[PDB]
């Protein structure tokens, strides 16, 4: 049982895939949890914007946040008879740090703007030069201007750039209230 | 009343 000792929980995984992941994980030797219990070791996440993800990032940084592809790929490799690496593909299927983030900026000059786009791309997010209603985070130098006012109207998170640096350090999207502008 | 707020020129 390669996943002996692993305890897997899901968040923002569709019911069909959740069933697939639970069964394959259990057949690989893992335990499966519907609720986020203390013994969970891996959180398979389809989104950052859920109570379970927020709980992991805030209170359980020991827990590994995984993409939905991890268990299907590991399972197939295992039943195909291939010799599993001792890491069990975990290092290849961490959820990208800024997965599903769509990051826009305002009131920050060059080259800082160019560097921010570079880090958003390297850490798995989408960079948005124009504010749209689907942006998830507006990094603002000041709480003023057109992008900022439409972010308020569109209910978009407005954060200071430390949100980006600390999320990158943590390998998880941190919550926005911790990075609200003064 | 806009689709986007364009990147600051």
């Amino acid at each position: 049982k390669p996943l002996k000792g692993f305890v897997i929980c899901c968040t923002s995984i569709d019911l069909k895939q959740r069933t697939e992941i639970s069964t394959k994980a259990t057949k690989l030797g893992a335990a499966y949890r519907s609720d986020f219990t203390k013994d969970v070791t891996h959180l398979i996440a389809g989104d950052f914007d859920t109570p379970k993800y927020k709980f992991a990032a805030k209170s359980r940084p020991d827990i590994k946040i995984m993409s939905s592809e991890w268990i299907p790929v590991l399972y197939e490799s295992w039943v195909q008879g291939e010799d599993l690496d001792d890491g069990l593909l975990v290092d290849k299927h961490f959820l990208p740090t800024l997965f599903k983030c769509r990051v826009c900026l305002t009131n920050i000059g060059q080259p800082e703007r160019s560097r921010i786009e570079n880090y958003v791309l390297k850490h798995g997010g989408t960079f948005c030069p124009d504010l749209t209603r689907d942006v998830t985070h507006l990094i603002a130098g000041t709480s003023s201007g057109r992008k900022y006012e439409y972010a308020l109207k569109w209910k978009i998170n407005v954060v200071c750039v430390e949100w980006l640096w600390q999320s990158i350090q943590r390998n998880a999207v941190l919550e926005p209230q911790y990075f609200q502008l003064d | 009343g806009v689709m986007t707020v364009p990147n600051t020129p």
